[PDB]
């Protein structure tokens, strides 16, 4: 009784630096009693926990948020790589509260001109979230999907619950054909999982495009205490980094140079990339009565897994689901704590 | 594939199949080695399209006896979705096999719907297009031009282009859909009309509409060679006995009657004017008279036959002369007998239904005019009008439906039924008296078609029971299965709404206007489903009158607002152009953002020959149930004939035929095993005929669907969509319900065996 991913294809190149912008949805749509609170609320809540998933494990990306509302796109956040500007606009707007209906046009059309700046290694992907019947143009609408898809941007949709084949459609333009993107939902433990899966960077198998270097440098901390002073903020600095090149003072920040326009990080954000770079072979359930390894857990230790015939009740799961490269175990927990926060396989890690 | 059925390899176009594609052909095919009709049920949701053809062409390649099919489709529009689907279905084939085709198969329509001549184009009206085709392109017309080159003649010059290379030879080698051949004759700038009418000589299936095979005026050019050995299919049969006796139909009102007193009268003059110039050819046409029914030229007219042949396909004719009409000028009295004894008959203070015997004696003692010479009146009309080589035929479109009338009725008897109604009672108490008359039974119609051809094939999207049809048509089949939708998922919810809000039982029965109960118990319904619901929903009505006054007296009410809010509505209308300008805008809509609502009459035009996919079809309502002696009595004398006939008696075929438009109009939103929606009834009689449903959908009615308020029909459709929009495919289940590629089939069938 397993419903696992047969083929988890990741050995390749996803795509890393994404210029992500959620759009959301602000009409008498999102007011309606369905979901718990509502299906406003509970976005604006979801989506600020997708700002820190996303942020954590994208910490080199950028982004930018636009609403919906009265057959109207609204901008809330300029792209921004503090974490906290987009944390602050969403308590913004969950105050501000839902009117008229989307007009999914004219938020494509402003994602399109947001976009633009962004070069080849940083790439492109919007990201709707829809729980309207119905969308309100201005323009063109296969026209601007056509201008969309020829200048190289898949999106991701989250739509509630119904289907909008229009959405399918156009994802499928975007996702060069093949088609996932078009996720809705029926449930919430089901919408945040959506999230979860949003946050990875997402291949599927690549158009071979430009592979370019991105070059840059890395500053310093600082020493003196009193010394206070900025040119990120033009404010008291009492300590912070050091622009490898133009020297300039940088409170804390992974962001671009502010003086001569570089990348600044430390490393671990190449890290946070390489651990999605070769994820691991997945922990096979071991054989029931083929299995017969020692008695516990080797990543933890967990004396459990069998009671040794009970008939029904241990002829069911010898919980032993160890890896495939090691065949060193770990036990359900320790399965899905190594393969969901460190992935960090030490029985193959380990010789 | 090219897998076999234990005699014929099939090529079907698809690596994939469905279960119930192989019990079609099977049972399709053991039919047919025994040509027979066996009437039979094929689900619309699988499209039996390409079964019929695939196995069609493995039976016609393979056996080397019937190289001619029949598929008789409703319209033209079903035509030319199979013209294209047999088209996939040959470059599959050759694809796969190489090049074993040769095969040249073509449909026809009309040309209201292909004459390529600009001009005659532009017109509407198809009776004008056919006869301004005739002057344009005639017999006739190419000799006075020819002896006497003038200005006054012309022709499409796409009959030019005909003559001079298509009649020696046929198209290259492509099945030349509606799309394809207009492109192809417009590229070879050619008359697509006479193209196919010569090509039928050669072609190895054919398609047509019913109509070609049904009014014999029309069903007669048929071939033997078209006719002796095909094998004839129906689709989407199911509501045919209203073209039948539609085929077999006249009704009459007397402004038609002054415009015949207009034509008769210019046909006096053409008389004077030729006679007095010259009677000489006129004598020659006597003569011609006198050596009979003049098959010299009144069949040997490879362009000049005027008057087609209400009756059927010359089985109920003679040869001799009509005794003294011989005299065109006696002709023409017996004409104005005709006009104006119908004129006499026009004013009935009341109602009055004749048979065509009864009346007929009544007239021979009001005027001892006869039937034999009656029946010629349409052909010598015909003739005498080739004879004056006559420049127009408006005021004569009467005179050749008084033809057809008197034709008929000196013809037929004990079958149909003349009627006379002083007026409309829907604008009564005014002059709209009407002498319409038709017939009641249908199996004598299909009867020549039966008669000629044994293996015909009948298959619809609708037909339940498989057994009213043998009743009616009176007809011997074989194979009558209904083949249930196997199918490991749900993927439609019809479900009977016979309790709204209030749980007030419904239906628009009680009355064809407004009672605002049930009228805002619709209301409540409809708009619910206009959030709920996404793009793509239509419901469709009883009546365009009735579902006009609740539509008037629901603008009356908000109820549009909040659909306006958030769909976009379509409405029907009378003008065929302006209803299909609809349907498309309401198609681009759909399949763009914003949803859009058609709504409709099940006996509504669209919901004869337009299909849904996905995308504008999800949720269709049934709003009570099509009957329709809202109207005229027409059909109490049809039932009537139908009892002392037939062992069926009023409310059996009113609650039948309503179902059957009612599955009819249902059919449409389901395209592939990728498709599903809402279907939903409104009214409380479908609970008792819950049976009379046919199988796959009988099947996914679950009594527990029965009588459910419009509240819990809400959630139902609510958790439906939810569920719809999933991709539960695991694939694994998918094998048995979809028998995969070349294997499943092969390994289930070849086991199965036993
Ligand atoms: S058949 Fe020829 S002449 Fe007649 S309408 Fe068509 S194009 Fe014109
Ligand atoms: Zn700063
Ligand atoms: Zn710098
Ligand atoms: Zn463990
Ligand atoms: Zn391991």
């Amino acid at each position: 009784k397993k419903r696992t991913a047969k083929k988890n294809i990741t050995p390749y190149q996803r795509g890393i630096i994404r210029s992500l912008i959620l759009t959301l949805d602000c009409s008498e749509a999102m007011l309606e009693k369905d979901l718990r609170p509502n299906r406003h609320a509970m976005i604006i809540q979801y989506a600020i926990d997708f700002v820190h998933e996303f942020f954590d494990q994208n910490p080199i990306s950028q982004m930018g948020i636009i609403i919906m509302r009265n057959g109207l796109a609204q901008l809330v956040s300029q792209v921004s790589g503090n974490p906290q500007d987009h944390i602050d606009a969403l308590k913004s707007i969950r105050k501000q509260e839902p009117k008229g209906n989307p007009s999914l046009q004219n938020a494509l059309e402003m994602a399109r001109g947001l976009l633009l700046p962004v070069p080849a290694h940083c790439t492109r992907e919007v990201l709707i979230v829809f729980g309207s019947l119905s969308t309100t143009d201005p323009g063109d609408i296969h026209q601007t999907i056509d201008s969309l898809v020829s200048e190289k941007i898949r999106v991701k949709v989250l739509g509630l619950s119904a289907q909008v084949a229009i959405c399918k459609e156009l994802c499928k333009a975007t996702n060069y054909g093949d088609e996932s993107f078009y996720k809705i939902l029926l449930d919430e433990t089901h919408l945040k999982e959506l999230f979860n899966e949003a946050v990875t960077p997402l291949p599927v198998n690549k158009i071979n495009k430009g592979f370019t270097l991105v070059k840059m440098g890395f500053p310093t901390r600082i020493f003196e205490d009193t010394p206070t002073f900025c040119s990120c903020h033009s404010k008291l600095v009492y300590g912070g980094y050091f622009c490898p090149n133009c020297h300039s003072k940088v409170c804390s920040l992974p962001t671009v140079c502010p003086c001569c326009d570089l990348m600044l990080i430390l490393s671990t954000h190449l890290a946070r990339s390489y651990h999605h770079l070769m994820p691991l072979k997945t922990f096979a359930e071991v054989p029931t009565t083929e299995k017969f390894r020692s008695e516990d857990c080797f990543s933890c230790q967990s004396r459990f897994p069998x009671x040794x015939x009970x008939x029904x009740x241990x002829x069911x799961x010898x919980s032993r689901y160890r890896c495939e490269d090691c065949k060193q175990e770990f036990c359900v927990d320790c399965d899905v704590f190594i393969h969901e926060i460190l992935h960090n396989c030490p029985g193959c890690e380990s010789k | 594939m090219k897998f076999y059925i234990d005699d014929l390899p099939v090529l079907f176009p698809y690596p994939k199949i469905y279960p119930e594609q192989y019990n079609y052909m099977c049972d399709i095919k053991k039919t047919l080695d025994v040509g027979g009709n066996s009437i039979l049920e094929m689900p619309s949701g699988t499209g039996k399209t390409v079964s019929l053809l695939s196995l069609t062409i493995a039976y016609q390649m393979h056996y080397p006896e019937h190289r001619k099919i029949i598929y008789c489709s409703r319209t033209m529009s079903e035509i030319e979705k199979a013209l294209v689907e047999l088209e996939n279905l040959m470059d599959y084939r050759t694809k796969e096999l190489g090049y074993q085709e040769d095969f040249r198969g073509l449909g026809l329509t009309s040309r209201k719907n292909l004459c390529l001549h600009p001009e005659v184009s532009k017109e509407r009206k198809g009776t004008v297009v056919d006869e301004k085709c005739r002057r344009m392109t005639n017999g006739q017309a190419k000799r006075k031009l020819e002896e006497d080159p003038e200005a006054n003649v012309e022709l499409c010059e796409y009959h030019e282009n005909l003559y001079n290379i298509e009649v020696e030879d046929y198209l290259p080698k492509g099945v030349f859909s509606f799309e394809k051949l207009l492109k192809y004759c417009e590229e070879k700038t050619l008359c697509p009309y006479f193209i196919v009418r010569r090509m039928i000589s050669l072609c190895n299936i054919i398609i047509y509409s019913y109509h070609y095979l049904l009014d014999p005026k029309i069903a007669e050019r048929v071939s033997n060679e078209v006719s002796k050995d095909s094998i004839v299919i129906f689709d989407e049969a199911h509501n045919i006995d209203n073209v039948c006796i539609e085929s077999l139909s006249l009704d009459l009102t007397t402004d038609a009657l002054r415009r015949a007193t207009r034509g008769a009268n210019a046909l006096d003059e053409r008389i004077s004017e030729v006679r007095k110039v010259d009677s000489q050819k006129l004598q020659d046409e006597y003569e011609k008279l006198v050596q009979g029914l003049h098959s010299a030229d009144i069949l040997t007219d490879q362009e000049e036959p005027f008057v087609e042949t209400p009756v059927l396909p010359q089985d109920l004719l003679t040869e001799a002369i009509p005794g003294n009409i011989r005299r065109a000028e006696h002709f023409v009295s017996f004409l104005k007998r005709l006009i104006e004894y119908l004129k006499t008959r026009m004013k009935v203070l009341h109602v009055i239904s004749e048979t065509p015997k009864s009346f007929l004696q009544h007239l021979k003692q009001l005027t001892f005019i006869e039937r034999k010479p009656l029946r010629f009146c349409s052909e010598r009309l015909s003739l005498l009008v080739r004879t004056l080589e006559v420049t127009e035929v408006e005021d004569f479109t009467a005179l050749k439906d008084i033809a057809t009338f008197a034709t008929l009725i000196s013809t037929y008897e004990e079958g149909f039924l003349l009627i006379i109604e002083p007026y409309e009672i829907e604008n009564a108490a005014v002059p709209n008296p009407i002498m319409r008359f038709t017939c009641l039974d249908a199996s004598i119609a299909i009867k020549p078609v039966f008669e000629r051809f044994s293996s015909v094939i009948i298959t619809s999207g609708t037909i339940s029971p498989l057994d009213m049809y043998p009743r009616m048509l009176n007809f011997k089949t074989v194979l009558q299965k209904s083949y249930a939708m196997t199918l490991a998922k749900k993927s439609f919810l019809p479900m009977i709404i016979t309790k709204g809000s209030d749980q007030v039982a419904i239906s628009s029965r009680f009355e064809i206007r407004n009672d605002p109960s049930i009228v805002r118990n619709y209301g409540s319904m409809l708009v619910e489903f206009a959030k709920i619901t996404p793009d793509g929903m239509v419901v469709f009505f009883p009546s365009y009158l009735y579902m006009e006054s609740i539509v008037s007296m629901w603008q009356t009410m908000g109820i549009l607002d909040e659909v306006w809010k958030h769909k976009l509505i379509l409405v029907e209308t009378p003008d065929a152009q302006e209803t299909s300008l609809a349907l498309e805008t309401y198609r681009k809509a759909c399949s763009n953002g914003r949803g859009a609502i058609l709504l409709s009459v099940a006996r509504g035009k669209v919901s004869e020959g337009i299909d849904f996919d996905h995308q504008y079809g999800r949720t269709v309502l049934m709003i009570g149930i099509p009957f329709q002696y809202t109207e005229s009595r027409i059909l109490k004398a049809r039932l009537e004939f139908m009892r002392e006939n037939y062992r069926i008696r009023e409310n059996d075929f009113l609650s039948f035929d309503a179902m059957r438009h009612a599955a009819q109009c249902l059919g449409r939103v389901l395209r592939g095993k990728d498709d599903y929606g809402v279907m939903v009834l409104a009214d409380r009689r479908f609970s008792r005929k819950r049976s009379q449903l046919p199988k796959w959908i009988a099947q996914g009615l679950s009594d527990a669907d029965l009588n459910l308020s419009t509240d819990m029909a809400i959630s139902n459709t609510k958790q439906f969509l939810r569920t719809m929009a999933q991709p539960t495919d695991p694939k694994d289940q998918e094998g048995v319900s979809v028998w995969s590629y070349e294997d499943l089939i092969k390994h289930q069938n070849s086991r199965k065996d036993q």
